[PDB]
RNA sequence: AGAUUUGAGUAUCGUAAGAGGACUCCCUUAACUUAAGCAUAUCAAUAAGGGAAGGAAGAAAAAAUAACAAUGAUUUCUUAAGUAAUGGCGAAUGAAAAAGAAAAAGACCAAGUUGAUA
RNA sequence: UGGAAGUAUAAAUCGAAAAGGUGAUAGUAUUCAUCAAAGUCUAAAUAUUACAGGAAAACUGAUAGCAAAGAAGUACUGUGAA
RNA sequence: AAAGAAUUUAAAACAUAUUAGAUUUAUCUGAUGUGUGAGACCGGUGAUUUCUAGUUAAUCCUUUAAUAAUAAGGCUU
């Protein structure tokens, strides 16, 4: 909305809004990002400390491909299924059937363990666990599985 | 139940299915390769090659091979079929 | 077959044999026009590879170039430039010189079609090469389903366009694959496709 | 934040508008709807296979793939000479990936083989195959004869335990444990004597005259997968007991000691 | 240039539901123009059975 | 005298030229500008100069990806992505496999074989 | 060239094969994976501000909109390009 | 020393063997057995991971199919 702007409540005023006796010229002190370590540089050590220079090894074709690892936490294991569900198993044990929360299909690899975890069995199908996810789901009586 | 993600004995268990097939020359093409040889001989290189092998100098003959060919595999390759025409006089 | 000990004969250039013949050939290139239309095929092995057929409206021309590099043609190699663009020696030609031959007898030639061509041989000075070319207003070549295809109107003047294989090898259509990343179609086609700014009609 | 544009470069002449995106939705659909008119399964987008993605990241989705391999053409007893006439795309470029793929785009050739009606070649009713099937109509029925018959013996067993089996699960959601055991022992049987057979190189291809009812596309009638339900298994005490991360770091190790193994022996 | 716009489909619905229901009050349609004072009901329907022969 | 090889003149039947170049395929080593100077770099397959075609042109059927529960000619769109990488590592430049779609189609030469050979 | 001990082209020299190329950190070796170069054609999906014929417009309304709403690239200038 | 069924029917490479047709050469080309490479165990066997004590080998990270010794790149000063 160009009845919006400034430039319709600046018009009369003769420098627009500007300044009179530093003017609006064409460059306020170069073009992009110039004078990085010269006259720029005070705003490159305050707000970009560490834009200049190399850091890490090069990787020459990087497989981001490789790197693709979705994870989930403990506490949120029983919403893949749903809530219904896990009142429906809430009081099953050894010997039963208990609902099997596969999480490659909901597309996650890697299970986290951080918060709780409900006090119902369970059998957790996936293709990487936790050190302490695996002890809080086999502390409340589940299983671990793997895949792929 | 579904194997394992890490390891060399890794991924999903399945009944993998490839055939390696030879790229190589009939019996006939030992005929042609005398044939042409004979009508020709050998490079200028070639001979220079056959001088060093006489002498016994193998490793400078791989070395003048990789020369002029570019290639350590292919001065073995060179350094075979003329140490095996020395072979054949 | 005959022409399976010619192929194998062929690539052994360095042999006595065959320099000798180079030898004589190069002699009789030297002294005569540097276009000119030779009776048969001096290579008829390389030759029919290409796609010579020894029928009417294929006919043979050959086409004598000065290799080695040329300067920048600059007057007194003066240039008003940068020095990263001072430099008058050392600089070649992005086309080979095959397919800056074959284009020579492509303009010489206007009525025919260039389809292929081969060396021949080549000393201190010239290098030789073989053009095949094609009438297509032959009986013969417009009535074969084989070969009716150069009968295409796009096919005027094939060399200058890039399409032979010795002018589509400068355009990099060598290989495929990630090493040929920027030629995929066309270096400058792709270029273009890729600085492409698209601006959807809803867009945020 | 320190901006990044390429804009130094002319992008004016860069521009491109979509001001014929409107106007291509209508021309490309104006075609599809043409092209079955001409003849109603040209447009019909033959057959492609369930192929697995690529990379661990999408390994376990399924989505089409174009032709069949020539193997998996054999297992279904189909020509690949006559595959491409009849809407199914063909790709001898693709080697067999493994068992269980062989096994699933075999039975989307079975399957689909079955819903192919083919009108005869020529309409008229003196066509030969026409003819050719009313001069085998007593043999097909002394040749299906049999096929029933003995088809209705060798099932006589794993038909009436997959029965018993059935309703044992439903008395155990409206005992289980003894049906699966009995059944899985019937199952390893039947594979051992099929073990201890020339069959039909090709099947014949369904020809009959039909009212056209016309479908534009063969891969929307043949799901890719089936659809997933909510899965439960019995807790075991074995399960309890499984050290996923334990496994997970012995592959681990394993792998990243082979360096050792090949140091060791090369001194 | 930017011609056309772009709005989330789920405020599209809110307004569109916003618009329905104002309908169903005489006082907004009224308001807005519109000569209602002898029609019958403010949610004015119709017998599809007189529809069909139009 | 005869059998061939090569090269010419003439006659007959045709073919090329020139216009246009918005879009298409290419040759060429511009500079202003930016880097707050400037010399590599940027501007930039950009301007000008030159060649060739069509209603579209170019590409097209793996000496290709990938390391997977694997794919599968070419072309175009979405995304990957201002990412990997390149750079007085400064200014700046900068892709591609995977994944989702539009459309789908594969055929031949040479080499090899058959020679009362055509 | 994004391709970094060389991604592509070209020139000088050199130059293979009882095959071989690639797996982008150079080198050798052993395995593995995947293709089989150096000849040709190939529709469909895509581009278009030449030009011609049409339809539209939150575009301009004779100092605006094309330079040109009339015999407009016209009158007029220059040796000429213009 | 202690916990441990492990998932379920359409198959191609050929390490080898025996034959069939040929070649003399750095010699090949076909066809049939076999195992490989196989996986459906019957409270107990058990493939498989822990803990303890020695021995042996490797031990800062990377060169993205796996290793090795050179080389190069990482991290701190």
């Amino acid at each position: 909305a160009t009845r919006f702007r400034q430039t319709r409540r600046r018009r009369g005023h003769v420098s627009m809004g500007y300044g009179r006796i530093g003017k609006h010229r064409k460059q306020r002190g170069g073009r992009g990002n110039a004078g990085g370590q010269h006259h720029r540089k005070t705003w490159f050590t305050t707000f970009h400390p560490d834009y200049f220079g190399k850091h890490g090894m090069r990787v020459f074709h990087l497989k981001a491909n490789k790197y693709y690892c979705p994870s989930i936490n403990v506490d949120s294991l029983w919403s893949l299924v749903g809530k219904d569900v896990q009142a429906q198993y809430k009081n099953a044990k050894v010997g039963e059937e208990v609902p099997v929360i596969d999480c490659v299909k909901h597309g996650y690899f890697k299970v986290l363990g951080k918060g709780f975890l409900p006090k119902q069995p369970v059998i957790v199908r996936a293709r990487y666990f936790s050190e302490k996810a695996q002890q809080k789901i086999k502390a409340v009586g589940g299983a671990c599985e793997l895949t792929a | 139940m579904a194997g394992i993600a890490v390891g060399l004995k890794r991924g999903y268990p399945v009944h993998t299915m490839t055939a390696k097939r030879h790229y190589g020359v009939t019996k006939r093409k030992h005929v042609v390769n005398d044939v042409i040889r004979e009508a020709c001989g050998f490079s200028a290189y070639e001979r220079h090659m056959m001088d060093l092998l006489r002498r016994g100098l193998d490793k400078k003959a791989l070395k003048y091979a990789k020369k002029h060919l570019g290639t350590h595999k292919r001065g073995l390759a060179k350094r075979d079929e003329i140490q095996r025409a020395l072979e054949a006089i | 077959g005959a022409y399976k000990y010619i192929n194998a004969l062929n690539r052994k250039k360095q042999s006595d044999v065959l320099r000798f013949l180079r030898r004589i050939r190069c002699w009789e290139l030297r002294h005569l026009p540097r276009i000119h239309r030779v009776a048969r095929p001096t290579n008829p092995e390389r030759a029919r590879r290409l796609g010579y057929k020894p029928k009417s409206g294929f006919v043979i021309y050959s086409v004598r170039i000065h290799r080695g590099n040329r300067k920048v043609s600059a007057r007194k190699g003066i240039v008003h430039r940068k020095p990263a663009c001072q430099g008058i020696h050392k600089i070649k030609r992005v086309k080979s010189l095959q397919a800056i031959a074959e284009q020579r007898v492509g303009k010489h030639c206007g009525a025919l079609r260039v389809l292929n061509s081969y060396f021949i041989g080549q000393d201190s000075t010239y290098r030789f090469f073989e053009v095949i070319l094609v009438d297509p207003f032959n009986a013969a070549i417009r009535n074969d389903p084989k070969m009716n295809w150069i009968c295409a109107d796009k096919q005027k003047r094939r060399e200058a366009r890039g399409l032979t294989s010795a002018a589509k090898k400068s355009r990099g259509f060598t290989g495929k694959g990630r090493r040929y990343n920027k030629i995929g179609a066309g270096a400058r086609g792709n270029l273009k496709r890729r600085n492409l700014l698209q601006l959807k009609r809803y867009r945020s | 934040a320190v901006s990044n544009i390429h804009f130094c470069k002319d992008w004016r002449s860069k521009v491109h508008t979509w001001f014929k995106q409107p106007f291509r939705k209508i021309r490309r659909h104006q075609t599809r709807v043409e092209k079955a008119k001409a003849v109603f399964p040209a447009t019909i987008k033959s057959l492609k296979p369930s192929v697995h993605c690529m990379n661990q990241r999408f390994n376990y989705k399924l989505r089409l793939g174009r032709g069949f391999t020539l193997k998996e053409l054999r297992a279904a007893k189909i020509d690949k000479n006559l595959a491409r006439t009849i809407g199914i795309a063909v790709d001898p470029r693709r080697k067999e990936s493994s068992k269980e793929c062989l096994n699933r785009n075999a039975q989307r050739l079975t399957e689909y083989m079955n819903r192919l009606v083919v009108l005869p070649k020529v309409h008229a009713a003196t066509a030969k195959r026409l003819v050719l099937n009313k001069k085998n109509a007593e043999a097909k029925t002394k040749k299906a004869a049999e096929i029933k018959k003995f088809i209705a013996e060798h099932n006589k067993t794993i038909k009436e335990l997959k029965i018993k089996v059935a309703a044992a699960k439903k008395d155990y959601a409206k005992e289980l444990k003894a049906c699966l055991k009995g059944l899985k022992k019937a199952q390893v049987a039947f594979a051992a004597q099929v073990a201890k057979k020339k069959t039909k190189q090709f099947n014949k291809l369904p020809v009959q005259q039909k009212e056209a009812k016309q479908v534009l596309d063969a891969n929307k009638v043949i799901r890719l997968t089936a659809p997933c339900t909510l899965e439960t298994k019995t807790l075991t005490k074995g399960m309890k007991a499984f050290d996923a991360v334990a496994h997970l770091r012995k592959a681990k190790n394993v792998a990243k000691a082979v360096s050792g193994i090949v140091k060791g022996q090369k001194k | 240039r930017k011609w056309q716009r772009k709005t989330p489909k789920q405020m599209r619905r809110f307004a569109v539901a916003s618009c329905i229901a104002a309908s169903a009050v005489p006082a907004l349609v009224s308001a807005r123009g519109h000569h209602i004072a002898g029609v019958p009901q403010i949610p004015l329907v119709v017998n599809s059975k007189s529809i069909s022969v139009i």
